[PDB]
């Protein structure tokens, strides 16, 4: 069959179809009735659009045809560094410009450059940035490069000089659900209450993460027999979230201060095989968006959690951190 | 051969603790064609390899236990020589790329690509996928994005955590929780009604699994040894034997516990070196050393609260560092001050 | 047309001063003692005018011959600048009888490897051939690359100069620029000429009308993609004085929506602290303490929600010493 | 020649006496002194410095400060002088990092626990030791390569968990049985393609209670005997 | 014109006898010369201190006028290739140049640590083939890296970071050759910037004589390009943290010093603090390397120079 993940399946075809960025898509429908496109600096919280935005621009620029063979998209942040990027850019420059067909330069404008469209480039260092920046002075003739980013203050002043930059809003909950739940309706998902709402959270409102964690927990639906609908712990279970009880009891435990208890029940915790990590991001979103405990608890709430998290992100044995977080928190 | 190696199961249907995960698995290889890449993620001894091997032989066959074991040497950059022990099967194969320090990337890519220009698909089984570089991960995720058509991976780890998200994403993840002590003691007396092993009551079997701590490795391992010792009759006054690396790092918690001095620390040095010398790894002796001074019944809270602390301290300087005998010390002159 | 390469500095009098440093190779070229020179500084201050004039001093009517012009970023490649400096180190001229002189702009961005090989070719070649290297940062060189260079420290301009010379660019294309505007581009240029002639002319270019329209704050900052001093002056404000929940919300949600990094925003809240009055020294203690602990731990990953609530509660605990 | 060897055991005398800690000790012999010496056989130094720093009687000590506080303190630093040294060796080649790794693992911890050598300055055990955990590695990548179609684990689950249970079922029998337990041996060695060099090595694995040594000394040559005729007499599976 | 040669250059060591620092080494490599018939070794140390031109003044007095052709240098990781460079070795080791019998052709490696155990292992083996007529001297940083075979059948000699009285020596030797005006205090700071690198304080003296002539504390200062000590040590020793921020706002971080010589000449500076107890002195110093440590981790802000200045006044008022 053709399996296609749902990401790029329900990505927009034209730029009418953006829903809640307005401005961007305004912006850009301005720039492109002009004769001339800039480099562009597409810069938003993540899974707002701006891949969808862009290749429908290209798809509107060259045609459905056509876009395929004008198109560079590269991911700066998972390739290997700057040595390949640049090579497969400069490759892509230096090879000759597809000739448009009669019907593609009878149908869309087709413009004589391609487009080269990187992603997560805040992710680059200063020097690739620079880097980047040179080969773009190199080529411009004949390319109009598109750099996507969640930071636009990440980007050097040298490169985001040369573009014009884009500002995408981060989605609406709403907006967010009603994709999420059109998504699921067209691949006949069943959900029971509150699931698209738990994968929103989960995702943190990004609707890329929430789409492929849909997708994932559709797959493992259609394992599981009897076609009942998903649940909010499969899709926990899914994204490698802690149950919200095991966190209560946590918390209670913490709130005890017995050591002997509190150390009884990491033990058995980490038997369960539940990441430390996520732990770690929960207890930190209960404690510090919580009413009960005043400001003192919190600032030294955070240092202890910040503490654990930069320690936990050095490779260590995950019992002795949690353990050593919980007795801290306890304490105070 | 050993009880834990005669008795593993060789098939879904020979699984017996974990039933949901044996369902879904069993669910899974009821379509080989469309089969997702794992990563089964969980602690130490709890069945993720046989898990693992148990669906391989449901999707192909029992071909895939007829395994060979070849040395497959890669060319890399800068003309050095990797070696890369692969066991390798007519129907999967299965490596270790950690044991290649950092070189795991150009060892996958390597690899994993010739497997795709040798062939339905083949699976390739990632060990210790947790303790990867990112560049390894990285190139996993290129790799998987590449050859989806002829591979298919199946990684193992501890901990979920080192994954990187792009992995995540792609990847079925599956969670392995240790077995509870029922489970454990279900499984014990199989094997000893299997080996004809007398027992006085079935508490011991109990006892075993409470000290083995949810692995059901080193409860095998451990039941073994007490039949052995016990002439195949197992007693209710039967002590639990346990191994000579945690007999001698109990023994220096109880010696760290008596006395607190610089003498107490020159000795504990030499035990120390003793256990890095024998292949004992430096946060295994860590994490054992305090987990065993926090079990000490005469120290109040706050000294097991600063052993805590430096425990974390130490283990970090540990991950960070290369002298695994200068942070061990550290430690352990940090918790004779604290008891003192 | 870039605005760099106009305005550049042609003759020694555009420089405002460092004669030091043309006193001190003329006296080197004069002795015959003249070694492999590293200019290093910020650009636009005047290493390329120095080097070109003492390059035409030196030689005369045949610089041309003498003289190898070469830019390390026009990324040929390592062999084909390596093959390029061997064929004009062995064209020797006998009527042209000297020392030839390299001149390698932007060296700093070069890898590693090309470096030591830089290095290696400089020591092979020294017999005959004088290498003058051009950098922004020394720290950035290699070692070994060092070591063999005579160093040259370029200052920044001064403030003064900066100002004239923006004031000159303005009067020559004719554009209008708020006083706000010009102390946003000076403190973001940092004494740097090529990053105002560049924010210049692209505020110009996205000025609907380029003749009679005034460039802003708010328009020099959306340009340089640096976070706006009131955004961070409010988030600091939140911060201060509203409660935890208040100032959680606050901080993600303006440092989501306006694309601000944690480290640029912890960075510019560090430089708006800096101005503060403070009746306690353990205040700043603190919050320079903690703050560069957050700094370092992001710069090695980690998670962002974490650092963000511990900025917050480092700044509170800071301020809680008056 | 052996002054070569003997500067290191020089260096850690010097830089552990108490006297140039002093504040009139300062002033003669000062910091910038104390990092040459340091930069001086820089290889061996802070080894020596972590060897030696338990066997002083300090004359530093502050006020109301034990022994005990001391040697923790210096402990502390020379951790992290190891993490700097690690860092400064791997790839990055930071080695403008050299002074800093001169004070965090030689220079703060002698002056921590400086005073009078209560005994002989020893040269560092950790490069034997490490020779002997290389070895040992390597014997146990060797083991787990032979044994791994048997059994289901990684190298150090090898040792941590199957290991004592070989030991019974390969050691053990012996013990109780005489030369009656050879076939039992060769069996269950044969089942995880063990030679009788994988049985040498496996018995030098064992620490504390379970040591082999004088328990196969004490086992009867004819046994010995017996075991390696019977199992050079039959093939064995490969 | 003429010819170009800097006292870097031309008062770099020819000789054996010319080489100041490492005395036993120098001893060593002196008495290999008398005697002739020199040895296969390894050379290891810091990068940094002249330990290829030891070597090369040992090959100078062994073979001498066949030194242009009888002495082959070569770089182990080569842009070019470790073939290339293996197959450059062979064929100049093969070849039969007619040299004195007591002397012998001489290859020299640098950077041999970086090698694989396989390079390693053909490397001795091709040592080994032409070991009648082609000795070998290894150059590299960790002695440890390079295999046990090779290491076997080298001699092993360390070298270590000159101390100021060498490079005192040197400098007054170049002086003396040069009739340069000096006087004490310049001296001492050039050699209090140059922590032992040989090269660097050459040139800074070399540029002092050009640019003022006359060697003091204040043109060696105007000369160099490290931050003035005098304001580093105003930034350390002010007893107000606020007065420290702005020194280093001020004088450090405007004048456009990075924070990698901001923290340099702040540790040196805090090495010579005479006036301060030197326990004080040793926790400074670890802030400061702390510090210089993150900044060489990527972060090298300014944001780490003040909280090391907070750190060091927090320690300064106990
Ligand atoms: N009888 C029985 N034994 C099991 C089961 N699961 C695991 N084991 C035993 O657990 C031992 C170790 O499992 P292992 O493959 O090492 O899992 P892992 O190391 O955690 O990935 C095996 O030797 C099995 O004998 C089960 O369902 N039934
Ligand atoms: N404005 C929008 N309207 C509808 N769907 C959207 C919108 N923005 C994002 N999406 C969804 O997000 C998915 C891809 O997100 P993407 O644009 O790649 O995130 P990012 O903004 O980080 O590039 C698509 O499947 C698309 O359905």
């Amino acid at each position: 069959l053709a399996q296609q993940p749902w990401v790029e399946k329900y990505r927009p075809k034209n730029l009418d179809e953006v829903t809640a960025q307005d401005h961007a898509v305004t912006v850009l429908k301005k720039t492109l009735k002009s004769a001339n496109l800039p480099h562009m600096l597409f810069y938003g919280p993540p899974g707002t659009g701006k891949t969808s935005t862009i290749l429908a621009l290209t798809k509107e620029l060259y045609g459905p045809d056509l876009m395929k063979s004008r198109i560079l998209e590269l991911n700066a942040s998972d390739e290997r560094g700057i040595s390949i990027v640049r090579e497969k850019v400069k490759n892509f420059a230096r090879l000759t410009v597809s000739k448009p067909s009669k019907h593609d330069l009878e149908n869309y404008p087709c413009p004589p450059y391609k487009i080269i469209i990187l992603d997560e480039a805040d992710s680059m260092t200063a020097d690739a940035q620079s880097a980047l920046r040179r080969t773009m002075e190199t080529y411009s003739g004949v390319t109009r490069f598109c750099l996507i980013c969640n930071y636009v203050t990440r980007i050097i002043d040298p490169l985001a000089s040369r573009c014009s930059k884009f500002r995408f809003k981060a989605l609406d909950a709403s907006n967010a659900i009603d994709r999420l739940r059109f998504i699921s309706e067209q691949e006949n998902v069943k959900c029971d209450d509150g699931v698209l709402e738990r994968i929103l959270d989960i995702s943190a409102g990004d609707l890329r993460r929430g789409i492929t964690l849909l997708q994932s927990a559709s797959k493992g639906a259609q394992y599981l027999g009897d076609g009942k609908n998903i649940t909010s712990t499969q899709v926990e279970e899914l994204a490698g979230v802690v149950p919200h009880d095991i966190l209560i009891e946590i918390v209670e435990k913490v709130k005890s201060g017995d050591f002997d208890e509190i150390k009884k029940y990491v033990n058995t915790f980490m038997k369960s095989g539940w990441s430390a990590a996520s732990v770690v991001n929960q207890l930190h979103e209960y404690y510090i968006t919580n009413d009960n405990f005043d400001t003192n608890f919190k600032n030294q709430i955070s240092w202890l959690l910040f503490t654990t998290d930069s320690r936990l992100n050095n490779g260590t044995n995950e019992h002795i951190q949690l353990l050593n977080l919980l007795v801290k928190i306890s304490q105070l | 051969s050993l009880w834990v190696d005669k008795y593993r199961p060789k098939s879904l249907n020979a699984l017996s603790h974990n039933e949901e995960l044996t369902n879904f698995l069993k669910s899974l290889s009821d379509q080989p064609r469309d089969l997702p890449h794992l990563l089964l993620y969980g602690p130490n001894g709890t069945g993720k390899k046989t898990r693992c091997m148990a669906l391989l032989e449901s999707i192909f066959g029992p071909g895939v236990y007829r395994l060979k074991i070849d040395v497959r040497q890669f060319v890399t950059a800068s003309n050095r020589k990797l070696e890369l022990n692969v066991v390798s099967s007519p129907y999967h194969l299965e490596i270790t790329p950690s044991d290649m320090g950092n070189n795991d990337r150009i060892v996958i890519q390597e690899l994993l690509k010739e497997v795709a220009q040798m062939e339905r698909y083949k699976c390739v089984i990632i060990n210790e996928a947790n303790s990867l570089t990112k560049d390894a991960q990285a190139a996993l995720r290129r790799t998987m994005e590449k050859y989806s058509k002829n591979i298919r991976l199946i990684m193992v780890c501890d901990s979920m955590s080192p994954i990187i998200a792009p992995i995540k994403s792609r990847c079925l993840l599956i969670r392995c929780p240790a077995p509870s002590d029922s489970e454990i003691s279900t499984i014990l007396s199989d094997v000893v009604t299997n080996e004809r092993i007398q027992l006085e009551t079935k508490d011991i079997l109990k006892r075993i699994a409470q000290a083995s701590n949810g692995n059901l490795r080193v409860s095998l391992l451990m039941l073994e040894s007490m039949a052995l010792n016990n002439e195949l009759a197992l007693k209710s006054s039967s002590p639990i034997i346990k191994p000579d690396w945690i007999i001698v790092i109990h023994k220096l918690t109880r010696k760290i516990v008596k006395e607190r001095s610089v003498n107490s620390l020159i000795e504990c040095r030499a035990v120390l070196y003793d256990l890095l010398a024998h292949c004992i790894p430096a946060n295994i002796i860590l994490k054992e050393l305090t987990f065993s001074l926090l079990d000490v019944e005469t120290l109040n809270t706050t000294n097991k609260s600063s052993i805590i602390e430096y425990s974390s301290v130490f283990d970090e300087r540990l991950s960070l560092g290369n002298k695994a005998i200068f942070h061990l010390e550290g430690f352990i002159a940090k918790v004779m001050c604290c008891l003192d | 047309l870039p605005w760099v390469e106009k305005y550049r500095p042609e003759t020694l009098d555009e420089v405002y001063g460092q004669n030091e440093v043309i006193t001190t190779v003329r006296k080197f070229v004069d002795e015959g003692k003249l070694p492999h020179l590293l200019f290093y500084g910020p650009p636009g201050t005047g290493k390329t005018s120095t080097i070109v004039a003492l390059a035409r001093e030196i030689y005369g009517k045949n610089y041309s011959n003498m003289v190898l012009e070469l830019n390390a970023s026009d990324d040929r490649g390592i062999d084909v600048v390596r093959n390029q400096i061997k064929d004009f180190a062995s064209t020797r001229q006998i009527f042209s009888k000297g020392f030839k002189l390299i001149i390698l702009d932007e060296a700093d961005a070069m890898t590693n490897a090309a470096q030591n090989a830089l290095r290696r070719v400089i020591e092979r070649y020294t017999k005959n051939t004088r290498f003058c290297v051009l950098a922004n940062y020394a720290h950035k060189l290699t070692p070994a690359l060092l070591s063999r260079c005579t160093r040259f420290r370029f200052q920044p301009l001064p403030q003064e100069a900066i100002e004239r010379r923006i004031a000159n660019v303005l009067v020559h294309e004719k554009l209008k620029l708020s006083p706000n505007a010009e102390k946003a581009l000076i403190e973001l240029s940092n004494g740097d000429m090529r990053r105002v002639l560049n924010v210049l002319q692209s505020c110009k270019a996205t000025l609907d009308n380029p003749d009679e329209d005034e460039i802003s704050d708010d328009v020099i900052y959306e340009c340089c993609g640096a976070p706006r001093p009131s955004d961070l002056k409010a988030v600091l404000k939140s911060i201060l004085e509203d409660d935890w929940g208040t100032a959680h919300y606050t901080l993600n949600k303006v440092r989501s929506a306006k694309g601000l990094a944690l480290i640029d925003l912890i960075e510019g809240i560090v430089k708006i602290l800096e101005d503060y009055e403070l009746q306690n020294e353990e205040t700043r203690v603190h919050l320079l303490t903690k703050l560069a602990d957050i700094e370092y731990s992001i710069s090695k990953g980690g998670n962002d929600q974490i650092q963000g609530s511990a900025v917050i509660g480092a700044i509170k605990a800071s301020f809680e010493n008056e | 020649e052996k002054n070569i060897a003997l500067k290191p055991f020089d260096i850690a005398h010097k830089m552990l006496d108490g006297q140039i800690y002093s504040d009139i000790g300062s002033r003669n012999f000062t910091l910038n002194d104390k990092i040459a010496l340091y930069f001086d056989d820089f290889d061996f130094t802070p080894l020596m410095i972590q060897e030696n720093y338990l066997s002083t009687r300090p004359s530093v000590l502050k006020p109301g400060q034990s022994h005990l506080e001391a040697v923790a303190e210096a402990a502390n630093c020379i951790s992290l002088g190891d993490i700097v040294e690690k860092k400064i060796r791997s790839s990055e080649q930071l080695w403008s990092l050299l002074p800093l790794h001169a004070v965090l693992s030689s220079v703060y911890p002698a002056s921590k626990v400086a005073g009078h050598m209560a005994g002989r300055i020893n040269f560092t055990a950790w490069l034997g030791q490490n020779s002997k955990s290389a070895k040992y590695y390597r014997l146990l990548q060797e083991i787990h390569y032979h044994t791994r179609l048997g059994t289901s684990t990684d190298k150090i689950g090898l040792r941590l968990d199957y290991l004592p249970t070989f030991r019974k079922r390969l050691l053990d029998p012996f013990l109780k049985q005489g030369a009656d337990a050879i076939s039992s041996v060769i069996e269950v060695m044969d089942d995880y393609y063990l030679t009788k060099e994988d049985w040498d090595s496996i018995m030098e694995f064992f620490v504390g209670p379970d040591v082999t040594t004088a328990i196969i000394k004490k086992i009867p040559a004819t046994v010995k005997s017996g075991f390696t005729r019977k199992y050079n007499s039959m093939t064995h599976p490969v | 014109l003429s010819l170009q040669l800097p006292w870097v250059e031309k008062y770099r060591p020819q000789v054996l006898s010319d080489i100041v620092g490492n005395k036993e080494t120098i001893d060593r490599l002196q008495q290999i010369a008398k005697d002739g018939n020199m040895p296969h070794m390894i050379i290891s140390g810091m990068p940094g201190i002249g330990k290829t031109t030891s070597v090369h003044c040992l090959a100078h007095e062994l073979l001498g006028r066949s030194y242009a052709d009888g002495v082959l240098e070569l770089n182990a990781s080569d842009d070019r290739g470790i073939d290339v460079v293996r197959n450059q070795i062979k064929h100049f080791a093969q070849k039969k140049l007619h040299l004195p019998p007591g002397k012998h052709k001489i290859v020299i490696l640098d950077e041999a640590d970086s090698m694989t155990a396989g390079a390693q292992q053909a490397l001795r083996r091709t040592m080994e083939l032409y070991s009648n007529s082609t000795r070998f001297a290894f150059a590299c940083n960790q002695s440890n890296k390079i295999i046990e075979p090779l290491q076997s059948r080298c001699a092993i000699l360390r070298y270590s970071k000159l101390s100021d009285e060498d490079v005192l020596k040197r400098l007054l030797q170049i002086i003396k050759l040069e009739d340069v005006k000096y006087t004490n205090d310049g001296l001492e700071a050039i050699i209090f910037t140059a922590e032992g690198d040989m090269r660097q304080a050459i040139n800074n003296l070399q540029s002092t004589v050009a640019g003022h002539g006359l060697v003091n504390a204040d043109n060696v200062f105007k000369i160099v390009d490290s931050p003035h000590p005098l304001i580093v040590k105003k930034m350390l020793l002010a007893s107000n943290l606020e007065d420290s921020i702005q020194i280093l706002r001020t004088d450090l971080w405007k004048k456009g010093y990075s924070s990698i010589d901001i923290v340099t000449t702040s540790f040196r500076v805090t090495k010579n603090l005479a006036q301060v107890k030197e326990s004080v002195r040793l926790e400074m110093i670890k802030e400061i390397g702390l510090t210089h440590m993150r900044i060489l981790e990527g972060v090298g802000t300014y944001l780490q120079l003040a909280s090391m200045l907070a750190k060091i006044h927090k320690l300064n008022n106990k």
